[PDB]
């Protein structure tokens, strides 16, 4: 249930 | 330093709506 | 937090999210203590118990959050661990003696509205602010009942409990390195941290100076928000030469 975070963090 | 000051409280002199709880809480 | 209310916007600037990178979910509450560390609990790293033993490269700290799920963008910093330092006699067997840990963050993160580190306090400001009856602050993104998750951060003003009262609620023997808040049952009021709030800072605010110390960290409890139960935090000040000697390097 928890929204993607952006790639750029791994 | 600048610990423990709020940007949104402490630097505006603005209390949020429980630390007087806290402060109260202190005798 | 059980028995809390939704937090004001950054009402608590120097919560940190402790993230799993995969599965993607919440690991643990935290603390921003500068630009380059954070500050949690040992046992949301190192936990045998549980098979709990995270690496740097597992997780992320997620900084100036309010909402548990959502990508804050604009607003949250994410950082990759440089280095994990639990406290060498770290007691995980028993009692969860000396539950702190540190961490040291890749890049130092910027300071906003939103993101902002707590003080740490030295001898004097304990002493007078650890006292039997003085209320501390507890935040977090945890289990809202024993027993579901909240949308938004969550806080609860909790007392201070007298050390034999701690003692007495419980089979655990308490340390030195430990103290215990909560409202007794006779007191009406309620509250308490739980599963998801470990690690995260019992705050409290300094009527000499106006700023907020971090006292405790979430530890552990036998249950939540029981009855004669209460919850139990790290002292933080008792091992603050632990933190100095790993700050210093
Ligand atoms: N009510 C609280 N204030 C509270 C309760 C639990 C937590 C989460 N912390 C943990 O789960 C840590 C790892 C082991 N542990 C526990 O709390 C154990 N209870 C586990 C349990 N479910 O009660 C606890 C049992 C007594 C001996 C020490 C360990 C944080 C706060
Ligand atoms: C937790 O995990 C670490 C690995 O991240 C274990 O550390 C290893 O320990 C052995 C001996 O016990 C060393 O020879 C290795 O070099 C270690 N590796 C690292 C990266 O530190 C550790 O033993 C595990 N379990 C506990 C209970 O701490
Ligand atoms: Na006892
Ligand atoms: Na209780």
């Amino acid at each position: 249930d928890f929204e993607e975070i952006p790639e750029e963090y791994l | 330093a600048d610990c423990g000051l709020r940007p949104l409280f402490e630097k505006k002199s603005l209390e949020d709506k429980t630390e007087r709880e806290l402060l109260e809480s202190y005798i | 937090i059980v028995e809390g209310s939704d937090a004001e916007i950054g009402m608590s600037p120097w919560q940190v999210m402790l993230f799993r990178k995969s599965p993607q979910e919440l690991l643990c509450g935290a603390s921003l203590i500068s630009d380059r560390w954070v500050l949690t609990a040992a046992h949301c790293l190192l936990y045998p118990p549980w098979d709990k033993n995270f690496t740097e490269n597992d997780l992320l700290v997620r900084i100036g959050k309010h909402s548990r799920t959502r990508y804050e963008r604009n607003i949250e910093k994410i950082s990759m661990l440089e280095k994990i330092y639990i406290h060498p006699r770290y007691n995980w067997r028993e009692n969860l003696d000396r539950d702190i840990a540190l961490m040291k963050l890749k890049k130092p993160v910027a300071f906003s509205d939103y993101i902002h580190p707590v003080c740490l306090p030295d001898r004097e400001t304990a002493a007078s602010l650890l006292q039997a009856g003085y209320k501390g602050r507890v935040t977090g993104w945890g289990n809202l009942k024993e027993t579901g998750q909240p949308s938004v951060l969550q806080v609860v003003n909790l007392p201070i409990v007298e050390r034999p009262v701690c003692k007495d609620s419980t089979r655990i023997r308490i340390t030195d390195n430990m103290f215990c808040a909560g409202y007794k049952p006779d007191e009406g009021k309620r509250g308490d941290a739980c599963e998801g709030d470990s690690g995260g800072p019992f705050v409290m605010k300094s009527p000499f100076n106006n700023r907020w110390y971090q006292m405790g960290i979430v530890s552990w409890g036998e249950g939540c928000d029981r009855d004669g139960k209460y919850g139990f935090y790290t002292h933080v000040f008792r091992l603050k030469k632990w933190i100095q000697k790993v700050i210093d390097q």
